[PDB]
């Protein structure tokens, strides 16, 4: 019911730039931690950014500061991450997860393979 | 992989869940409300029972 | 091919909705804009019960609504006596992290589970007198979240992975599995009829088992985050369910759609247990604010407040008479409240 | 005599903050006792020793004010009776200090088990240590050298007897309270926190150890106005009176209502009761 | 009539022996010690285990102090719903492998939930850092993974309080403070509750771990009653 599904994605070249959108319509958008997670092709879920309540508390993975931006707009209920410069090494399946409970600052069980709050996959590759 | 027979079964199960029919929620609301009168008088919590015969005083 | 699997799922997604939305006639808010309210309810707890010395997560009224089984972490299964307030039996239980307890309805035997994922089951009616282990019921994965006896001879059993089972204490193995959630199975509830039950679990859905066909018939999907409790109206053609959201919501099997909601602005804090009166009106809840609500299950309107627990209520129950209203809550105490007039 | 007036003032201004000052600490002994007797919440042998501590402090703040009032047979033998139960509850109340300090030290030191079975031990010293050292003085003033109320003692063979073992227990609870004060230390060096931090040891220690100003009271504790000439005369029995007051008091009030559990209680039990009238 | 009687005098007996039993079972419940083994995969649970059907137990006692081990394994992946269950034990002994994806990342984002669950903010963690071999291996073998999955690592620098090593490699004992910095400045993020994090550097194979969990229990047994004496 939640019904997380993302846009974006495709195939670019090294050092390129790519802009992906979350799409959120079956909860109250601003109450809750809205965080990215991205999948490589070969390794495990890896969780890669997040956003507060209201968009001031913003944590990064390490290896993707300064690169990846992450905003959101809680009047559009729409999620975005803009990843620039990117590598070979970035291209992964990349999942729009949510934290579990409303007025939390913490959520387990996001990078987990059998969450239920999170989308579909957006492929992105690096070539 | 397992995930097609995964779509498979939801697939499966969202069909035979939809073969079913629905009925009316004013109807519902009618059966509910009719419940609800027709046993109110035996509740102890809604309208309490005198003192004499409660067994938690 | 996977996507064409994908785009059939979600045209028959579709057909439901529009389905539900055209059978959808009229609003049970709008319609019981001219019933009488039920007004304040005045709640004075009666029994305190402090034998406990853990936080509780159990509590179970017994058949004839006198006797009730309450599980701690302390690893101690209390059977007390309300009237009372004595104590009948105390059990020490091998792991002490139980989260569940059961009384069974013929009142002989008393289930029990937790973090060891096994149920134990022990008979209270032995020639020696003791309150031994009857039997073990292992097969599940995860943690057990809740059991609810069917009979005295089965039981069924909703377990941490994806997965719920009807269980046969005379043989031990399973005999129905009930696969289709996708996320942990917190809370489960027969029916007064004994012929279906909801699993409410943590996708944010809860579906309807029929248990000697043992496949799902519906899916509600009105809530939007994990579901700790759910309930059948006493009619049996209804459910309520609890949620972190802070809201209870009101299904109907018949409609196949909700009808309505018991959100209130000044409720931050999710909800651990649900329950109804014995006629239907009155909608208990617990909450982490740790102070049960009630619900004018008609009107969404707030009739009393259970306040008077220190720490959050785990469980809320309404005896199968209906007179009184038990609430344990992590603070180790069990109050019995009573309504008066 | 300008100055004889002022002396004379000031001695009726101090004698009715003195008789005000027991006042207070019978109503804070009764608020404290009520609330830890009727909340029911607060059930543990901390405080049961708390509650045997301020009635200690009820029998010493009634007694003293008995024996002031029927201070100049029947009215000889009640002077006597409150004189005698006077000594006795000032005795019991350094020995139930001495018997809240051994506890927490004995809670904070122990290498597990956590014996909750000695609170009869506690009860037995904290009530019965006082009266065993007190019979034996009022058995020696009563057969030799036998005034007829009290006044000041003759000899030290009536100086001693009665100030020894309350000498004794304020050193033991002086030591005692330097183990406390050096663990806390530690505690609060491991954080290396703040310099409020630090006052926060300071403030703790003076307002858990004012005590020892009682026992600096109870050593100089008769008074009779002492009429001679100077000024460290008055400023002592100013100075010294408002320490007896204000030390029951004090224990009284900062020993009890800064209970976070006792806080939380009591506004939990305001608030219950304010949704229940509306 | 006389029968209710003696069946209510027959309850009065029966509450009265089970309650002396639950009196009895009461000394050894708030005598014994409570620690709950949670840790990030295999960075050491089972090697932990050997030194001190879904969850294990050992009763074991040290210092005339008992202690339980709770070693939740055989349970699903997802931890937001049973970790509830937990919150009255002493200690949450955490484990890091120090040393698929970025584990240390994993390990920092199970710390900061633990740390700021509701229920969770009254317990205190205990962190144990294994791997300190495999780690300065890794740093003396020239392999660049720490220094390019955490950019903020190049500008940092040996704090000087603590350096205990005696002829340990300077790098290496300079990647061992930044992750125990790391676990650290999440740890004092936010003051929201009563509880305390410990890092250790769990390398010795000795029975020394057992010590400094015996320790760091003391601790904080000490502290909450100091708090509840409000001496603190």
């Amino acid at each position: 019911q939640v019904q997380l599904q993302e846009s974006g994605g495709g195939l670019v070249q090294p050092g390129g730039s790519l802009r992906l959108s979350c799409a959120a319509s079956g909860f109250t958008f601003s109450n809750y931690k809205m965080n990215w997670v991205r999948q490589a092709p070969g390794k495990g879920l890896e969780w890669v950014s997040d956003i507060s309540q209201s968009g001031a508390s913003i944590s990064y993975t390490g290896s993707v500061k300064g690169r990846f931006t992450i905003s959101r707009d809680n009047a559009k209920n729409t999620l975005y991450l803009q990843m620039n410069s990117l590598k070979p090494e970035d291209t992964a399946v990349y999942y729009c997860a949510r934290c579990p409970a409303p007025f939390t600052r913490d959520c387990f069980d996001v990078t987990s393979t059998t969450y239920a709050y999170r989308g579909q996959g957006t492929q992105v590759t690096v070539s | 992989t397992a995930s097609i027979a995964q779509a498979r079964k939801l697939v499966e199960q969202l069909k035979m869940e939809a073969n079913i029919d629905r009925i009316k929620v004013s109807k519902a609301a009618a059966d509910l409300m009719a419940y609800c009168e027709a046993h109110a008088k035996e509740d102890p919590l809604l309208t309490p029972v005198p003192a004499s015969e409660n067994p938690f005083r | 091919e996977l996507d064409q699997l994908r785009q059939e799922a979600e045209q028959l997604k579709n057909q439901i909705r529009d389905a539900r939305k055209a059978c959808a006639d009229a609003t049970l808010s709008q319609i019981t804009n001219n019933i009488d309210p039920v007004g304040r309810i005045q709640m004075r707890t009666r029994r305190t019960l402090r034998g406990h010395l853990a936080k509780i997560y159990a509590m179970h009224w017994g058949t004839d609504s006198r006797l009730l089984v309450s599980a701690s972490q302390d690893g101690k299964l209390i059977i007390w006596d309300s009237y009372t307030t004595n104590k009948v039996h105390a059990i020490p239980l091998r792991s002490s992290w139980v989260m569940t307890c059961a009384y069974a309805p013929s009142g002989n035997y008393v289930a029990c589970g937790g973090l060891d994922n096994i149920c134990s089951i022990y008979n209270l009616k032995t020639r020696e007198g003791n309150v031994r282990v009857s039997r073990e019921l292992a097969g599940h994965t995860g943690y057990l979240s809740c059991c609810r006896f069917l009979d005295d001879n089965q039981i069924v059993t909703s377990s941490g992975d994806t997965t719920c089972a009807l269980w046969d204490i005379e043989t031990g193995q399973q005999t129905t599995t009930f696969t289709g959630h996708t996320g942990d199975v917190m809370s489960l509830s027969l029916a007064p009829d004994t012929r279906l039950f909801v699993s409410g679990a943590c996708d944010a859905s809860a579906k309807l088992w029929d248990v000697r066909e043992g496949m799902c018939r519906q899916t509600f999907t009105g809530h939007e985050s994990d579901i700790n409790a759910i309930c059948f109206f006493p009619n049996g053609n209804a459910f309520a369910t609890g949620s972190d959201d802070a809201t209870c919501r009101l299904f109907d099997l018949r409609a196949d759609q909700e009808l309505m909601t018991y959100s209130h602005d000044n409720i931050i804090c999710g909800i651990t247990s649900v329950s109804f009166s014995k006629s239907g009106r009155l909608l208990l809840a617990g909450y982490d604010d740790f102070n049960c609500n009630v619900w004018d299950a008609l009107k969404a309107d707030r009739a009393g407040v259970l306040a008077g627990h220190d720490n959050r209520v785990s469980c809320l129950g309404v005896t199968d008479d209906g007179m009184a209203v038990a609430t344990g809550s992590w603070d180790s105490f069990l109050k019995i409240w009573n309504g008066s007039s | 005599n300008e100055a004889f007036l002022d002396q004379r003032l000031i001695l009726e201004r101090l004698q009715v903050m003195y008789t005000v000052g027991y006042s207070l600490s019978l109503a804070t002994l009764l608020l404290a006792l009520l609330i830890l007797s009727l909340f029911r919440r607060l059930h543990c042998t901390r405080n049961y020793i708390h509650i045997n501590l301020f009635t200690s402090f009820m029998l010493r703040a009634a007694a003293i004010l008995s024996r002031d009032r029927l201070l100049p047979n029947q009215a000889l033998a009640a002077c006597r009776t409150a004189q005698i139960v006077t000594q006795y509850c000032v005795g019991a109340n350094y020995t139930w200090l001495l018997v809240e300090g051994v506890y927490l030290h004995s809670l904070l030191v122990l290498v597990g088990g956590s014996e909750e079975g000695h609170f009869r031990y506690y009860l037995l010293l904290g009530w019965g240590a006082p009266a065993l050292f007190v019979i034996p003085w009022v058995i020696v003033r009563y057969l030799y050298e036998n005034t007829q109320c009290w006044e000041r003692n003759e000899v030290k063979a009536i100086w001693w007897i009665i100030r020894t073992p309350i000498l004794m227990t304020i050193l033991i609870n002086f030591l005692i309270f330097i183990r406390i004060l050096g663990i806390l230390l530690s505690k609060l060096r491991t954080r290396q926190m703040r310099c409020r931090d630090y006052r926060l040891r300071l403030a703790r220690s003076t307002l858990f150890l004012v005590p020892l100003l009682g026992v600096h009271e109870v050593v100089f504790a008769p008074v009779t106005e002492e009429q001679a000439r100077g000024a460290l005369r008055f400023a002592k029995l100013g100075f010294e009176i408002f320490l007896s007051s204000f030390q029951g008091f004090l224990v009284s009030v900062l020993y009890c209502f800064i209970n976070k559990e006792v806080q939380s209680e009591i506004r939990r039990g305001w608030h219950h009761c304010r949704l229940r009238r509306s | 009539t006389e029968d209710q009687r003696n069946e209510e005098k027959a309850q009065r007996e029966a509450n009265k022996k089970i309650e002396k039993q639950l009196q009895k079972d009461k000394q050894v419940y708030r005598a014994t010690h409570r620690l709950l083994l949670l840790g990030a995969g295999e960075s050491g649970k089972n090697t932990i285990v050997k030194q001190m059907s879904g969850i294990f137990e050992t009763k074991f006692q040290v210092d005339k102090v008992n202690f339980h081990m709770f070693d939740v394994g055989a349970q699903r992946d997802e931890r937001r719903k049973w970790i509830q269950c937990f919150n009255d034990v002493t200690a949450i002994i955490f484990v890091v492998a120090s040393s698929q994806t970025n584990r240390l990342q994993a390990a920092l984002k199970l710390f900061d939930s633990i740390w700021n669950n509701k229920w969770l903010r009254d317990t205190s963690v205990i962190l144990f850092l294994n791997k300190q071999d495999l780690l300065a291996e890794k740093v003396l073998a020239g392999k660049s993974k720490i220094e390019d999955y955490f950019p903020e690592f190049a500008r940092y620098t040996t704090p000087e309080d603590a350096t205990p090593e005696p002829g340990e490699d300077p790098r290496v004992t300079r990647a061992k403070y930044f992750i125990r910095d790391e676990f650290l400045r999440i740890s004092t993020a936010s003051g929201d509750g009563r509880h305390y994090c410990y890092p250790h550097f769990t390398c010795a194979v000795d029975t020394e771990n057992i010590r400094r969990v015996f320790n760091d229990c003391r601790d904080i047994i000490q502290r909450m009653h100091l708090r509840q004496y409000e001496l603190l």
